RNA sequence: ACAUUUUUUGGCACCGCGACCCUCGCACUUGUGGAGUCG
């Protein structure tokens, strides 16, 4: 029901923890109520970027631990 | 509503451990905490699930994910229950 | 239409329960939840191959029972009724 | 019928009750899977009499004419 | 004062510094814990035998101090001051164990007392409160 | 009796010594016919010999177990009292199920219709 | 232990609690919840590494539903 | 333009083949619901590509469903 | 802010390489273009392709991959 | 409560808790970190005063885990007190 | 009172142990000396 409040986070770089031991790096861009995540594009973690932009599914996220302060 | 979830609101700011899926072990103040136990902690230590350590800032974590949460004991005595 | 009805309906069955893990149960159904969360006594957990733990009383939760194993007589149609 | 489901069991039975979660009262029910710790062959399967089933353990349900 | 089911039942039950349970000449009836219990304290009792115990798959911690232990019958055994005279006496513990405490009993300054336990319980690490050691 | 319980949670030949140690009376009673509805054979019957170690009920149980041992359970309902209707129970088991072992009865019941 | 309906009318007893992950949480239930959460007083943690009984204390402990397996009861109030 | 319930509803009385959480499946499509579990008809199992046996009539659960192809 | 929905939306309007990502499956891919929306995360997908990862090239038709399965976008 | 000081800081902090809690159960019912500051030290809590002032005589001095224990009245009152 | 991402329609299944030495300190605890060897 209630926003997951990530106006902290916003425009920030995250390492967004994912589902089956991988990660995620990017400036985070947008998010909902299920928590998916829209992020402006980084790499894979020896590294490898792909996209422009990214998006991330709520169900996927383990964590998004913040890069930045 | 949720009692569990009241008391996880309650221990804001208090210093929280807490356990993913993975096996995670986190510590922490906790920041904020919503109906879901989307739990986010400051000051935080990360233990492996094998064993190392390792200190980060604000972590954010979704309660999907989350295991089971140890809020201190001053918390047991009043004023929620 | 609702089999969780029928569910409520078997009360105090002496029944087998098999759960996700393989984990053989065999109690009295005291009673059960709406979401299937089976209330057990005089409770018995075996493993699918050694040896046996008993229990006087378990709350099992409904995600993880596969499949509750009935009794041996069973009037079926009749339960089903409204 | 028989049921595929997600712990390897081919559930052979007679279906009784139905509903939205795919659940099901079972009669004259004869499983099948293999008590098997590599390597070895086992072919397994066991009756009983009535069964009750839950929803998210079938994969695909079939009709043998 | 039997050691009775009444007895266990309003028995102060707390978490200690485990579940602890607070408690006589005779062990008995302990059926009624329900095996409840980490750790089950005996101190200042006058029991003579540590014996009568059902079958209690919880318990890893007995606190027997000053009773009158005189003959026995689990990971830590706490038997200060008691009545254990004959190093034989300590046989039973053989069968069990990683801390033992037996100061303050008669069979403490019998010769050997410390390298015959050692030798007859060797899965004690910790033996009166000093590191069983290699040497 | 609690630990007769306990004991119970906790649960052959041994156990039925711990068992029957741990068999107020009426609860006993209720023990042995716990022991003669779970059994259902010559164990049964044994169990039947240590509530003969602890009436017209336990003769109903000999009747379950169903020559001559039969008759030895009507000398044990003889036993039970000196004389009312659970006699005539116990003659009424005699004449259902050895023609002397009903006559006998029909005897001390003549002891119009 | 009694003879209970629910697990509501059980409040406050030292539970055994089974996690999917194979870890046994024991602790005094202080708290239930729709789906199943539970507030644990005093929650120890024993796990069983591929042996024998691995032991943890934990404190005052929130405890997600989704992972609980079953519970148990360990012993009688205070 | 083109919405997936859409499409599903199209491809009724029409050969699909279904991948799970894995074993691909071929068969022609009866009917479909917004829950998106299935019924086939000339169900054959391909087994990583190798199709092991052809069961006819069939039913798929939704959650173990990956993806439709023709 | 840039909501999700609204990020797929315009994917769709824009018709352009996206590569997905399997939930709870490391080793395959899919790439394609986006042609459906759906409330959940569900979509159509013409012209997809099944991709090895890196620890080459797979032939794949047109697909709707279903939403629960779903984990990465990019487009 | 006690404080007791010059206690062997090699045994750890568990071991160390519970090997204290069973010595001093024979006075009667019964806090100790490994920082620099606080290691080789303990407060030891009773219910009873008259059981803390017994521990203090009797075990003055006692060996253990190779070291002869310091033991001395707390200089203030125990949270939990 | 009801199944499509956060709970119950599941992604299931097949620091410690030997050695050495540092610290004598009045607290409320992720954890706690350091060098070197073993896992």
């Amino acid at each position: 029901v209630s926003t997951p409040e990530l106006k902290k986070y916003m425009d920030k770089k995250i390492l967004l923890n994912i589902n089956g031991s991988r990660k995620v790096a990017g400036i985070l861009r947008g998010y909902d109520i299920f928590l998916n995540v829209v992020l402006d594009d980084a790499m894979e973690i020896n590294n490898h970027q792909l996209g422009l932009q990214t998006v991330i599914r709520g169900n996927s996220i383990i964590s998004l631990e913040a890069l930045d302060a | 509503n949720g009692i569990p979830v009241k008391l996880l609101n309650e221990a804001q700011g208090h210093i929280v451990s807490l356990e993913l899926t993975t096996g995670a072990t986190y510590r922490g103040k906790l920041v904020e905490s919503e109906d879901s136990m989307n739990v986010q902690l400051r000051d935080v230590i990360a233990t492996e699930p094998q064993g190392a350590v390792t200190h980060m800032d604000q972590i954010f974590v979704r309660g999907s994910q989350i295991k089971f949460i140890v809020v201190p004991d001053l918390l047991k005595n009043a004023p929620l229950f | 239409m609702k089999l969780v009805n029928f569910l409520k309906k078997l009360r105090n069955e002496q029944v087998t329960i098999e759960l996700k893990n393989g984990t053989t149960v065999w109690g009295t159904l005291q009673s059960v939840s709406p979401q299937m969360n089976a209330i057990l006594t005089d409770v018995k957990l075996t493993l699918p191959s050694d040896n046996i733990a008993s229990l006087q009383y378990i709350n099992i939760r409904g995600n993880t029972i596969r499949q509750i194993i009935l009794p041996d007589s069973l009037n079926l149609d009749s339960l089903l009724v409204d | 019928v028989i049921i595929s489901l997600r712990n390897n069991h081919k559930i052979i039975a007679r279906v009784k009750a139905f509903d939205r979660h795919c659940n099901m009262v079972l009669e004259n029910v004869k499983e099948l899977w293999t008590e098997k710790k590599g390597k070895n062959v086992i072919n397994r399967e066991r009756f009983i009499s009535k069964l009750f089933l839950r929803g998210d353990s079938v994969i695909v349900v079939l009709k043998t004419p | 004062m039997k050691f009775t089911p009444s007895i266990v039942i309003d028995a102060p039950q707390y978490y200690v510094d485990d579940l602890q349970l607070e408690t006589e000449s005779m062990p008995s009836s302990l059926k009624h814990l329900t095996k409840p219990t980490h750790i089950l304290d005996l101190t200042n009792n006058d029991l003579i035998m540590i014996p009568d115990l059902s079958r209690r798959d919880d318990i890893h911690t007995l606190l027997l101090g000053r009773n009158n232990i005189v003959e026995v019958d689990v990971q830590n055994l706490t038997l200060s001051n008691n009545s254990i005279r004959r190093f034989e006496d300590l046989q039973r513990l053989r069968r069990a164990l990683k801390n033992l405490t037996l100061i303050g009993n008669q069979v403490c300054h019998l010769a050997n007392y410390r390298e015959h336990v050692l030798r007859l319980v060797p899965h004690l690490e910790t033996l009166d409160f000093q590191n069983v050691t290699a040497e | 009796e609690e630990k007769v319980l306990p004991l119970t949670q906790l649960d052959e030949e041994e156990s039925t010594d711990e068992a029957e140690l741990i068999n107020l009376v009426k609860g006993f009673t209720k023990g042995g016919f716990i022991s003669e509805e779970i059994s259902e054979g010559s164990r049964g019957d044994i169990w039947s010999s240590h509530i003969l170690e602890r009436p017209q009920q336990k003769r109903n149980e000999s009747l379950a177990t169903l020559l001559t041992r039969d008759n030895i359970t009507i000398k044990s309902v003889y036993e039970k009292y000196l004389p009312d209707e659970n006699s005539g129970k116990y003659l009424p088991s005699s004449e259902l199920p050895e023609l002397n072992f009903n006559y006998l009865a029909s005897l001390e019941k003549l002891g119009q219709y | 232990v009694a003879h209970s309906s629910r697990l509501a009318n059980l409040i406050d007893y030292k539970l055994r609690v089974l996690t999917q992950d194979g870890r046994v949480y024991i602790g005094q239930l202080m708290a239930f919840d729709k789906h199943m959460n539970l507030v644990l007083n005093e929650c120890i943690e024993e796990r069983v590494p591929k042996i024998k009984v691995e032991k943890r204390v934990l404190g005052l402990t929130i405890l997600r539903g989704e992972q609980i397996l079953s519970t148990v009861v360990e012993d009688k109030p205070l | 333009p083109v919405n997936p319930k859409p499409f599903l509803k199209g491809l009724v009385n029409h050969r699909v083949g279904v991948k799970l959480k894995s074993t691909e499946y071929r068969g022609t499509l009866v009917s479909t619901d917004n829950y998106f579990n299935l019924q086939l008809n000339e169900a054959e199992e391909f087994v990583a590509g190798v199709s092991h046996g052809t069961l006819g009539e069939i039913f798929i659960r939704c959650n173990n469903v990956l993806y439709i192809r023709e | 802010m840039v909501p999700p929905i609204n990020c797929i939306f315009n994917f769709l309007q824009q018709q352009t390489p996206v590569t997905i990502w399997l939930f709870e499956q490391i080793g395959i891919r899919i790439k394609g273009k986006i042609v459906g929306f759906d409330e959940f995360m569900n979509v159509v997908i013409d012209e997809a392709v099944e991709i090895p990862v890196n620890s080459k090239g797979t032939p794949l038709g047109k697909i709707l991959l279903k939403g629960d399965n779903i984990t990465l976008i990019t487009s | 409560t006690l404080y007791v000081s010059q206690l062997n800081e090699k045994i750890n902090m568990q071991r160390l808790r519970v090997n204290l809690f069973l010595l001093f159960a024979t006075f009667g019912e019964v806090v100790s970190m490994n920082f620099k500051k606080q290691r080789g030290q303990a407060f030891i809590t009773m219910r009873t005063i008259d059981q803390a002032s017994l521990a203090q005589i009797s075990l003055n001095g006692e060996r253990f885990f190779g070291k002869p224990l310091k033991v001395e009245f707390s200089k203030s009152e125990t949270k939990t007190l």
